[PDB]
């Protein structure tokens, strides 16, 4: 019945008064009424955070509390987590470093956040992998907290994957800034993919010293978390181009949603605890009641949290803690040095924005691209014959070739979509052959304006 | 001059000998410091901490269990105010491993090994005892998950896996459901990762199934032999232990040491900057917090009472001294003394469960076999049986009786149905050379059908990317 | 068979003869460099697995 939003007023400067107008009014008619009390915090101190959650949990008697702030201290995350464990209030932090994801949660702890778990990121990082047919990687990490989860999640995935990769050396920089151990494992890698692993202060260094080994260049693309691109406004002069990266969506979905999102989320549950319990939960007296000791004699918001739907999204929380269905754009350092991005996550599918690969170029002294050629095909004759994607690990299987056609979009819809199949055949196994003896990369995609071609008004064809 | 530092401490005699020791360690080489007992709220516990130690501007907090059997008391609130700014504490008797991931807990030095560096000793335990085939109960805890996780990365090392791995919940009453699948295996030695509350849970349900009889071995934490379950543990317990493990005080004058020999070094470094004075008006980071951090880290003390004082990369002390415990009459009994990557026993007996004296090796050789066989025609005939329980007796042409099963499959061979597992008679090719090999291989066979009726290839699971095999 | 002839004039610390000399998969090599440069080339490709 009251729901309480904190924000930082440092990144939300019109939001002073516009959460306070922004509420579930007109939202959606839910059998509960809930009025949101906006609160903002001058700092995020540990003590004045303690203090004002307290005391909202005192006044008012908050059944839920959204906490978004400007900090990208990880801190606050960890005291929202210990908060809502002890006052028995459930938290969710819409916005920056309430955002990040703790690894493990206490279960009494009630705090839900909006990011997304290293796993989501690598899960998205393989899928961007199968969708570019980038089948050889050589993972590297740093020794940082949460490298080794990471690791084993991504060799788990790895060896219980129907598409086959060919994942080489796992490289594990014991100490970064070395430069004895470190260059003798990086020369090992003879690889076109590495799943960098590094803090954003790391990973200069070790990009740096790639550059300085030769790990740079067209033939080398680096798929990189979201915590290494954590502020996307500070993009160091180390970064190569062309850097793939995975991150939560800053552009689309922001506060004004973020906080709607949530209100939204904890008022399904809240009507969903009051569809099974007829009593609405009560609010505790006071967080400095040492004396008395409380309990939760009523379930708690779990269950609810989990089956939840809002607004047509399925905004679900999973049984570990995390977001069934995260944003997860990812991103790619642009040729101006300005992240942009190439693929917004989907409902389970990676809607990568370019069919091709961009190709895009590191630091300005690498050289140009003398094998790579871009190849034109009609899938006419059966010398070449386009045949969709396997529907068990989704790819060119055996003896076809990535190839992309440029399909029209609907049918009376000028928009043209690029999609990637795979076509074959005797050119096709023809151009494999010449590609493997003559050592050259090519870029098959099939050709729209025509046939073979004809001269047409002095202009060629095809 | 003056260098703070900060203590809470579980009582005010601690305090006093905080004191007298921080004293000790400035006179044997100009550093202040201040103390403040524990609190039952947490939220006003850690408020309180804020307030003093922060507004003291102190540079580490060192941070002790209370006298309480509770879990994660004093530590949770101390370091997440103190890792909000930085400032690295050091944990004096929490093993608890949820404090030994970084990403939650950001500066959290501690004296003592966790409960989950205990498996590295199982290992050992597996070595000089030559057992290879283990079985694994642990709880659904992070404490659990750990312990499992370092056995595991451990083991793969050796090229060796554990035979089963069963997992709990925090607080069931019933598990002889999960002991009853423990007893059908080869293994026949457990290591136990669980609560004292679990810990004598597991011990009644097993006893009740004479596990703790001969030829059954026990490998049990250091917090599953004290308490109720010491009560209840059976005869021949491999328990450990820590030495001076609950010793409050060699471990303060260990980490007051070990911080001023860490201060007098980073003083001693380029330009510093003051911890903040308040601990509120202020959300920024300490800019050399994670420099003393790495330093506290990587200083080496071998003058400690404890002995030599080593943190690993995780933040945790390394090459902890474990003392072996056998259970013996109702009393624990030291047995040995495990430093680091060796374990080294002495001329006590050590007498296992059911009062063996030899090394019992838990590899049960079963010869049970359980075999699945698919129905096909030229090879293995499947028939209904006859009312009198047993299948007709069929002769061949030569005049020689034929050799019949007593199979156990499902007679709905249609699809979709509710297949019931009912004894037919199978017998052919393969069954002849099943009787040749378990009268050669002294086998004593359960031959059965299987439920899906396919010879089995690779299936992608139902609406995921994870292979499985049908 | 002879290919993969490699030719470096970006000395041995540089990222042109790292990549250039990553390109050498044959198992025989025919060197040609003076006494001093020999050893560096040496120390780089053993730096590498040659
Ligand atoms: C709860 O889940 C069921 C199916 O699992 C679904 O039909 C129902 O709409 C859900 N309830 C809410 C409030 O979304
Ligand atoms: C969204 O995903 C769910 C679960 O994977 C699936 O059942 C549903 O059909 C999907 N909907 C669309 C439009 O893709
Ligand atoms: C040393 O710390 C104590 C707190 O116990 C404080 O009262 C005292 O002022 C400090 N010493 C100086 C001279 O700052
Ligand atoms: C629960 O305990 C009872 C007696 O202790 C036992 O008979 C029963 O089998 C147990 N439940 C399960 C699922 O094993
Ligand atoms: C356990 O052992 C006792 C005594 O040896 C016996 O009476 C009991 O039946 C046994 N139970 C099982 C399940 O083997
Ligand atoms: C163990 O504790 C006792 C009293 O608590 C103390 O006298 C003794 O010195 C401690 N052990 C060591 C090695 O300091
Ligand atoms: C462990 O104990 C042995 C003898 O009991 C001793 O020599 C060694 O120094 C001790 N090590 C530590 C770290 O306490
Ligand atoms: C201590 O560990 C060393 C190896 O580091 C080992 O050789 C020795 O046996 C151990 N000493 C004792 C008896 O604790
Ligand atoms: C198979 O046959 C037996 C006896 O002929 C019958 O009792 C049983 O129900 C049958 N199986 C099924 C699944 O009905
Ligand atoms: C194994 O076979 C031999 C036959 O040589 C027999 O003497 C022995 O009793 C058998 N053992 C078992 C356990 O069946």
């Amino acid at each position: 019945l009251n729901i309480a939003v904190m924000l930082g007023h440092s990144h939300d400067v019109t939001e002073r008064e516009l959460r306070t107008l922004w509420g579930p009014e007109q939202a959606a008619g839910l059998p509960l009424d809930v009025n949101v009390v906006a609160l903002l915090m001058n700092r995020t101190d540990p003590k004045s955070l303690i203090t004002h959650v307290c005391d909202l949990m005192s006044g008012a008697r908050i059944h839920g509390l959204v906490f978004g702030d400007d900090t990208d201290q990880e801190a606050v995350a960890q005291m929202l987590d210990f908060i809502s464990s002890h006052t028995f209030v459930p938290i969710l932090g819409i916005h920056g470093g309430a955002s990040m994801i703790m690894a493990d949660k206490d279960p009494t702890s009630t705090f839900f956040q909006f990011g997304a778990s290293i796993q989501q990121q690598a899960t998205v990082m393989l899928k961007i992998m199968q969708d570019y047919d980038w089948h050889v990687f050589s993972l590297v990490t740093t020794i940082f907290p949460g490298y080794r989860e990471f690791i084993s999640f991504v060799k788990t995935t790895v060896d219980n994957s129907f598409v086959g990769w060919d994942m080489q050396n796992v490289i594990t920089l014991d100490t970064s800034f070395e430069d004895a151990k470190t260059q003798v494992q990086l020369k090992k890698i003879h690889s076109s993919v590495i799943l960098l692993y590094c803090s954003k202060d790391e990973a200069v260094l070790i990009l740096s010293e790639a550059r300085s080994l030769g790990l740079t260049g067209y033939d080398f693309f680096w798929i990189v978390p979201s915590l290494v691109s954590g502020n996307t406004e500070l993009i160091p002069k180390e970064f190569p181009s062309g850097l793939i990266s995975v991150s939560y969506d800053d552009w689309d979905y922001s506060l004004e949603a973020r906080v709607r999102d949530g209100i939204g989320i904890l008022t399904t549950a809240a009507s969903s605890m009051l569809e099974k319990f007829s009593y609405i939960p009560e609010a505790k007296a006071s967080c400095y009641g040492q004396m008395e000791r409380p309990e939760v004699p009523m379930h708690t918001l779990h269950p609810f949290m989990v089956n939840v739907t809002w607004d047509g999204k399925d905004l679900s929380f999973t049984e570990e803690g995390y977001q069934v269905h995260p944003r997860l754009v990812v991103i790619v350092l642009n040729k101006d040095r300005e992240w942009e991005k190439v693929g917004k996550w989907e409902n389970h599918t990676l809607s990568l924005r370019h069919a091709v690969w961009p190709r895009y170029k590191s630091f300005s002294d690498c050289e140009p691209d003398d094998n790579h050629l871009s190849i034109v095909t009609l899938e006419e004759a059966p010398f070449v014959i386009v045949e969709d994607i396997d529907p068990l690990t989704e790819t060119c299987v055996r003896n076809t070739v990535p190839c992309r056609k440029f399909v029209k979009i609907n049918n009376s819809t000028n928009e043209g979509m690029n999609v990637k199949k795979c076509c074959k055949g005797f050119c096709i196994d023809i151009l494999k052959k010449l590609s493997r003896t003559v050592k050259f990369t090519y870029d098959l995609y099939l050709v729209t304006n025509g046939k073979h071609g004809k001269k047409v008004n002095n202009v060629w064809n095809g | 001059k003056i260098v703070n530092i900060g203590a809470v401490l579980s009582t005010r005699k601690h305090e006093q000998m905080f004191r007298e020791a921080v004293n000790q360690a400035n006179k044997r080489h100009q550093l202040n410091a201040t103390s403040v007992t524990h609190k039952p709220n947490a939220i006003q516990m850690a408020l309180s901490v804020c307030e003093d130690l922060i507004s003291s501007q102190v540079y580490a907090i060192l941070v002790s269990h209370p006298p309480t059997p509770n879990d994660h008391f004093t530590p949770t609130p101390v370091s997440y105010t103190a890792g909000f700014y930085r400032i690295p504490v050091l944990g004096l008797t929490t093993r608890m491993s949820i404090y030994s991931d970084k990403s939650i807990h950001l500066s959290f030095l501690r004296t003592v090994p966790p409960y989950s560096h205990q498996s590295s000793v199982w290992f050992e335990m597996m070595r000089v005892y030559s057992w290879n085939h283990i079985i694994l109960l642990v709880s659904d805890d992070h404490e659990g998950r750990a312990a499992q996780k370092r056995l595991e990365t451990l083991l793969e090392e050796r090229e060796s896996k554990a035979e089963k791995v069963l997992q709990f919940d925090p607080g069931t009453k019933n598990v002889t459901a999960l002991l009853m699948e423990a007893k059908e295996l080869e293994a026949r030695v457990i290591i136990l990762s669980a609560s004292e509350d679990d810990a004598a849970t597991v011990y009644r349900a097993a006893a009740m199934l004479n596990m703790t009889g001969s030829g059954y071995v026990w490998l049990v934490g250091e917090r599953e032999i004290s308490g109720n379950a010491l009560r209840y543990a059976p005869d021949g317990i491999l328990g450990l232990q820590l030495i001076n493990g609950k010793n409050e005080s060699a471990h303060i004058s260990d980490a007051v040491g070990v911080v001023a020999q860490a201060v007098h070094e980073l003083l001693e470094k380029e330009n510093i900057t003051d911890p903040p004075r308040g601990c509120v008006g202020n959300t920024n980071i300490w800019k050399t917090g994670p420099l003393f951090k790495r330093v506290l880290m990587s200083s080496k003390y071998a003058d400690g009472v404890t002995g030599r004082v080593e943190f690993n990369e995780d933040g945790d002390r390394k090459f902890a001294n474990y003392s072996i415990m056998n259970l013996q009459n109702r009393k624990l009994v030291q047995v040995g003394i495990y430093n680091g990557t060796h374990v080294i026993p002495n001329d006590r007996k050590i007498i296992w469960p059911g009062g063996e004296t030899e090394k019992p090796r838990g590899y049960q050789m079963s010869t049970r076999l359980k075999i699945v066989t698919i129905h096909q025609e030229p090879f293995v005939y499947v028939k209904p049986t006859l009312s009198d329980g047993t299948c007709k007796e069929e002769f061949t042409v030569n005049g020689d009786p034929v050799k019949k099963v007593i199979c156990t499959g499902p007679n709905d061979t249609s699809p979709g149905s509710p297949r019931h597992t009912v004894p037919q008679c199978c017998y052919g090719f393969c069954i002849d050379l099943l009787i040749k090999l378990a009268r050669t291989m002294n086998f004593t066979y359960e031959v059965h059908l299987v439920a899906d009726g396919k010879f089995g290839t690779q299936e992608r699971v139902n609406n995921s990317n994870k292979k499985e095999w049908n």
